[PDB]
C-alpha cells in the first residue's frame, strides 16, 4: 500500500461550459470535502433499555478550496461565469500522483470570495453547494480523466 | 517577604548534607582542585512564574572528586539532596529537580563528577490582603 | 494495576458486511467517545430547601475519529459503502495492548469528510451517531475480538 | 490558618453502591465545583431611584472531574454502573491533606466522555448535576469519613 | 494628583450578619465592577435627521471577584451563609491604599464556584447580582469605614 | 448592615413582592379536619370576573355609555406535577366522582396569612403524560359563592 | 452644553418621547381625601372606542359606505406585582365586593400633569402565582361614564 | 449511601414525580384476553371535565353566583410513531370499522399499578407522513360511560 | 454484524418506524390503467374521523354522559412542489375541472405494500408562489364512501 | 500631507454640566467610534439580473474609550453625575496635535465599568451610546474649541 | 502567465459626487470582497437516491476596507459626503499593476467606524454593502478608467 | 519624562549603602583586584513590557571580596538592597529581584561572592492625556 497521500497530490477540477476539458483551478492551496448525513430519532419510549433510538437521515455534501487567485487564468475565467449564470458545474477531485479520480458531482458556485492584503499575495476563497448525488469515484469503475 | 540569599540557601543545605549523610562538604569554589573532596557551586537564582505565589529558582551544582569510582555515595549525595532540606521561617521548599549538565568526566588523576540542582523556594503567596 | 493506558493502544475497528471480519480502519490518529445523558427539571416549590430538583433523562452516545487518509485501505472502502447505503455499523473499540474489548455498538455514519492541506497529508475525520445502546464491555463478559 | 490549600490536595470521592466503602475517583487531575442561583426580576416602577431590582432566585450546582482513565479500578467501575443505572450517585469533596470534608450531595451522572491522543496516555471527563442540595460540610459539623 | 491607583490596593470587603465587622475577602486576586444601562428606542421617523435617536434606560450593576480559597478564613464562611440562607449581603469596595470607600450596595451571591487544578493552588470565583442603587462613594459624602 | 445603613438599607418597610414559591393551594379533606396542600403543584391562577349590565338612556346629556355592576363569579386553575399515590390527590378524585363541594383556601407559606377560601367544584381534572417529560395535571375549580377574602377579613390562618 | 450648540441642542420644545415609568394610575380611597397610587404597577392600556352607525342609501352617487360615529366608551387594563397588604390593593378588594364605582386617574408623575380621570367599575380583579416567578395581579375597569380627558380640560393635577 | 445519610438523602417517602415514559396506554383485544400496549406511544392527554349548572336567584343575599355540578366526561387522545404490522394498530382499525366499542386502560408500567379503565369508541384515527421524519398517528377515543380510575378502587393491574 | 450479536442486534423483528419519505400519495388516471405517484410530493396528512351521537336518560346511575358513535368521514390533505407538465397534475386538473371523482391509493414505496384506497373529490386545488422559494401546490381530498383499509384487507398493492 | 495622525493625539473630551469647560477624560489609553447604516431589502422579483436589491437605512454611532482610572479627577467626577442622573452628554473628539475637532454629538453613558487587576493599575471602560446626529466636524466648520 | 497578484497592487477607488475623478482611498491597507449567492432546499421525497437537491437563489456582495486614516484626504472627505447623505456611491477595483479594472458597482456605505490606540496610528475601516449588480471587470470588456 | 541613566541609580544606590550601613562601597569597576572590600557593578538596563507606565529594569551586581567567609555582610547588603532606596524625583522605585548569576567562588587568596540584583523604575504613565 502507500499508507499516506501527499496532500499537494489531490487537486479540484471543473469541467468548462462545453464540457470537453477538465481544468486544474489554478493556486490550488487548500481543500476541503465535507459529506454529511442528518439523524432522526425515534425515541419511543415503549422500548425497554435507556438509550434514545436513531436513524439516519438525509445526505449532502459541500466542497471549500482556497489558494492563491491569478485572475487571467482561463480556469478562474470559467468559475466566474458559472457564478454569474447560475449555471450548475461539474467537479471531480482528482488525486494527480496515482492518476485515480476520487469524486465527481453537480455543484453550485455558492460563494466566491477573495482577500488582498498589502503584505502578502491576493488569495481566493470558493464555496461549492452540492446539487445532489456526491458519485465516490473511488468504488465506482471509471472516472480518470486527468486534465 | 524578602527573598533568600543564595548564601542562605547553601548554607542550609550544607547543614543538611553534614547532619545526615556526615558528609564534609565546603561552599566556597575552587577551580584547581587536588585530591578527594566535595563541593557546591552556586550557579544562579532567578524568579519563576507562578501567579499564586511568590516563589523562586536557586540553580546549584555539586562537585563530586574521586580519586576512584564512587559511586554509591553520589548516589547518597542525589538521594538526600531530593529528600528536601530545612529552609529558615517564612520559606518552604516546593520541589527539587535536577536540571543543567550533569556530568561525570576524568580530569588530571581524578574523577570529577557534577551533578545539577535546581530546587524551588515559595517566600509568600501572591494575593492582595 | 496500570494506573493508566497508553492513547496509541486503544483502537477503532467496524465490521464488514458480511461481519465475519473486524478492520481496524487504517490511518486513525484520535478518538473520543461522549457518552451523555439529559436531565429534567422536576422543581414543585412545595419543598423545604432552596435546590432544583432533577432526574436523569435520556442516553445517547457519538463517537469521533481522525487520522491520515488512505483510499486503498480495504477498511476505508468499507466505511464509504455504509454512508452511501445508508445501513448501520458495528463498530468497538478495543485496546490493542491488552487484548481487551470496550465499548461495540450500532452507528450510523453521520459526518465523513476529510482534508488536503497543501504542505501535509491528507486527513480524513468520522462522525459516528449510535441508534441506542452502547454496550461497555468493561464490565461485562465477553467482546475480545481483536483483528 | 493556612492561607492557602495546595490544589492536589482536593480530591472527589463516590460512594459504592452499598455504600460501605468511599472510593476515590482514580486518575483525578482536575476539579470544578459550580453553584449558582438564579435572579428574578421584580422592576416596579412607581418606585424612585433608577437602578433595577432583584431577588434571590433558585439554586443549583454542578460537578465536573477530568484525569487520566484506568479502566480496572474499582472506582471506574462504579461510575460505568451508575451511568448505566440511571441511579443517583454519593458523591463527596475531600480535602485529603488536612482530613477535612467539604461538600457531600446525590447527582446524576450527565456525562461519561473520554477521548484517547496518539501521543499521550487515554484521559478521561465526567460531569455529575444535582439532584438536590449540595451540602457544605465547612458550616457543617461532620462528614470526615476519608478513604 | 495620583496620576493611577495601582490595582493591589482596591479590595471588596463584605458586611458580616450583624453588620458591626467589614470583612475582607481573604484571598482576593482580581475584582470586576459592571456597571450598565439599557437604551430605549424612540424612532419615530417625522423627525428630521438621518440619526437613529436614543434614551438612556435602567440601570444595573454587578460583581465578579476571583482568588484563591482559604476554607477556615472568616470572610469565606459568611459568603457560605448568605449564599445558603438566600440573604441579600452588604458589599463595599475599598482604596486601601488612599483609605476611601468607593461603592457600597446590597447584592446577591449568584455564582459561588471554585476550581482544584492539580498543579496550581485551589483558587475560587464569586459573581454577585446588584439589588438596587450602588452608591458611588467617590462623589457622596462619607462611607469610610476601613477594616 | 451598617454605616448607618447608608448604602445598603436593610429597613423593612414593605414585602415590595411575593415570590411565587410561597402561594399555595389547599385543600379540606372530607371530614375536613386536615388541610391538604396540594403535591407537585406548580401554577396557580385565581379569577373573579364581574358582569356589566348596560342602562344607556338615549335622553342624557354627555355622549358616552352607561354601564353598572353586575353579578360576580370566580375560578381557579392550578396545574403541576402529579403523584398517583399522594394523599392530595386520592381526595380530589373522590371529590370529583361524587360531585360534592370542596372547601379550598390560598395560603403564603412565608406570610403565614390566609388569602381567599371558598368551596368549588372540580369542573376539569385532566393530566398528560409526555413521553420525554414528567406526567403533569392540571385541575379547574369552578366557585359556588362567595369567595371570601381574608385579605381584608380576620380569622382563617391555618397553615396546613 | 456650548460652542454654540454646533452639535449639542438641549433647547426645549418638546419631549419627543414619554417614558411608560412615568405614567402611574391613581385611585381615590372610599371617603375620596385620598389618591393612593396603585403598588407594583408594571403595565397600563386605555381603551377608548366608538361606535359606527351605517347610513347606506340606495340613492347615493359614487359607490362607497356612509356612516355616522356611534356611542362612545371606555375601559383601563392594568397588571402588575401584587401584594396583599397595600393599601391601593386594600382599597380594590373592597370596591370590588361592595359594587361600589370608584374614581380612577392617570398621572404624569414626571410632568405633574393629569391625564383622565373617572369613574369606573371593577369588572376583573385576577391574579397568577407562577412558581419561577413573582406573584402578579390584572385589574380590568370598565368605564361608567365620560372619561373626562386632562389634557384638554383644566385642572386634575393632585399627585399622590 | 452512608455517613447516617447525612447528606444523601434516599429514603423513600414519595416519587416525587412519575416520568412519562413509565406511562402507556394499553386496549383489549377483540377476544378481551389480550392486552396490548399501543406501539410508538410518545403522547397521551385524559381530559375529564364536568358541566356547571347555574342557579342564579334573585333573592339570595351576597354578591356572587351561584353552580352546581351537572354531568361528566372524559376522553383520551394519544399520538406517537406509526407501524402498520403491530398487532395494537391491527386491532385499533378492527374497532374503528366496525363502530364496536373497545376497553381501553391506562398503565404505569413501572409501579405496576393501573390508573383508569373504560369503554370508548375511536372518535379519530388519523396520521401524518412529513417527508423528513417518521410518519406520526394521533388517536382520539370518546367514551361511553364511566372511567373508573383504579387509583381508588381496588384490582385492574393486569400488566400485558 | 457478529460476535453472537453482543451488542449489535441485526434481528430484523419490526420497523419501529417508517419515514415519511416512504408513504406516498397515487391517483389512478382517467383510462383507470396507470397509477400515477403525484410529483413533488413533500407531505401527507389523512383524517379520519367519526361522529359521536348522546344518548344520555335522566335515569341511569353514575353521572357520566353515554354515547354512541355516528357517522365516518375520511379527508386527505397533500402539498409540496408543482411542476406545470407533470402528468399527474395533468390528471388532477382534469379531475378538478371535471367533478370526476379520482380513485385515490396510499403506497409505502419501501415495503410494497397498499395502505388505503378510495374515491374522493378534489375539493380545494391551490398553489402559492413565494418569490424567494421555489412554486408549491396544496390539495385536500374530501371522500365519497368508504376509505377501504389495505393493511386489514388482502390485494390492492399495484405499485406505480 | 501628513500621511498619518498618531493615536496618541486624538482624545475624548466631555463637557462639564453648565457647559463652560472641556474636561479631557484623564487617563486615556484607548478608544473607537462605530458609525454605522441599516440596510434594507427592496428585493423584487420582477428585475433580471440576479443580483439582490438593497438600499440604506437608519444610522446610529457609539464610542469605547477605556483607560486607567483615576477617582479625584474632574473629567471622572462629571461621568459618574452624568451617568446617575440619567442627563444626555456632550462628547467631543479632539485632535491635540493638528488643534481641529473631529466629532461632536449627544451620547448616553450606556456602560461604565472598571477592573481592578492585582498586579496592574486600576482600569476603567466607558461606552457611549448615540443620541442623535454625529456632527462630522471634518467636513462641517468649526468646532475647535481646544480644552 | 503571472502565476500570482500582489497584494500592494490591488487597491479601492471611489468615484467623486460628479463622478469625474476616481480617486483611491487614501490610506489602504486591507481588503476584501466578498460575493455569495443562496441555496434552495428542493427535497420532495418522490426522488430516488439520497442525495439533499438544491438550486440556486440570489447574489450579493460586500466590501471590507481598513487601513490609516488622514483627516485631510479628499477620498476620506468624500466617503464621509457619501455616508452623510445616504447616496449610492460608485466603487470600483484597481490592479495597478496591470492597469486593469476588477470590479465595478454602486454600493451603501454601511459601516465607516475608525479606531485609534495609544501605541500607534489611527486605523479607519469601511463597509461597503452591494446596491445591486458588481459587474467583474474580468470578463466583460472595458473599465480601466486608471486613477 | 526623560530615562534614567545608570549612574544615578549607581549613586543612589551607594547612598543608601553608605548611609544605612556605614559600607564604603565603590562604583568604578575592576578586574585584578586585592584586599576586602566591596564594588558595584552595572550589567545592563531595559525596558519592561508594561502597557500602563513607562518602566524600565536595571539590572546590577554587587561584589563582595574577603579573606574570611563573611556571612553576616552578605546577608546585610542583600536586606539593604532589597528593602530599597531612594530615587531623584519623578522616578519611582517599584520591585528589587534577584536575577542572574548569584555566586560564591574563591579567587587568589580571598573569597569573591558576587550577588546580582534587577530593580524595576517606573518614570512615567502611559496614557495619553
Amino acid at each position: 500500500a502507500a499508507k499516506a497521500v501527499a496532500g499537494k497530490d489531490v487537486i479540484l477540477a471543473v469541467f468548462n461550459a462545453a464540457g470537453d476539458k477538465l481544468l486544474a483551478v489554478a493556486g490550488q492551496q487548500g481543500l476541503t470535502v465535507n459529506r454529511s448525513k442528518d439523524s432522526i430519532e425515534i425515541t419511543s419510549k415503549d422500548t425497554v433499555g435507556g438509550w434514545k433510538s436513531k436513524i439516519g437521515g438525509m445526505k449532502e455534501w459541500s466542497i471549500e478550496n482556497d489558494g492563491l487567485y491569478v485572475a487571467d487564468a482561463e480556469s478562474h475565467k470559467e468559475l466566474a461565469k458559472y457564478f454569474e449564470s447560475d449555471s450548475p458545474v461539474c467537479v471531480k477531485i482528482i488525486n494527480q500522483a496515482s492518476k485515480k479520480g476520487l469524486f465527481g458531482g453537480l455543484a453550485i458556485v455558492a460563494d466566491y470570495s477573495f482577500e488582498a492584503p498589502f503584505d502578502e499575495a491576493m488569495t481566493y476563497s470558493v464555496k461549492l453547494d452540492g446539487m445532489g448525488a456526491l458519485v465516490d469515484l473511488t468504488i465506482t469503475e471509471g472516472g480518470d480523466q486527468m486534465p | 517577604m524578602k527573598s533568600l540569599s543564595f548564601m542562605r540557601v547553601l548554607e542550609a543545605v550544607r547543614t543538611m548534607l553534614q547532619e545526615k549523610g556526615g558528609l564534609d562538604v565546603s561552599i566556597v569554589m575552587r577551580n584547581q582542585v587536588e585530591m578527594p573532596t566535595t563541593m557546591i557551586e552556586m550557579i544562579d537564582q532567578e524568579e519563576e512564574e507562578s501567579q499564586t505565589a511568590w516563589k523562586e529558582k536557586y540553580r546549584f551544582a555539586i562537585h563530586h572528586y574521586t580519586n576512584e569510582q564512587d559511586l554509591a555515595g553520589v548516589e547518597k549525595i542525589d538521594t538526600l539532596i531530593q529528600m528536601g532540606f530545612i529552609l529558615p521561617e517564612g520559606y518552604k521548599l516546593v520541589a527539587v529537580r535536577h536540571c543543567g549538565k550533569q556530568n561525570l568526566v576524568k580530569e588530571n588523576t581524578l574523577i570529577h563528577a557534577k551533578t545539577s540542582f535546581e530546587v524551588s523556594i515559595c517566600r509568600e503567596l501572591k494575593v492582595k490582603i
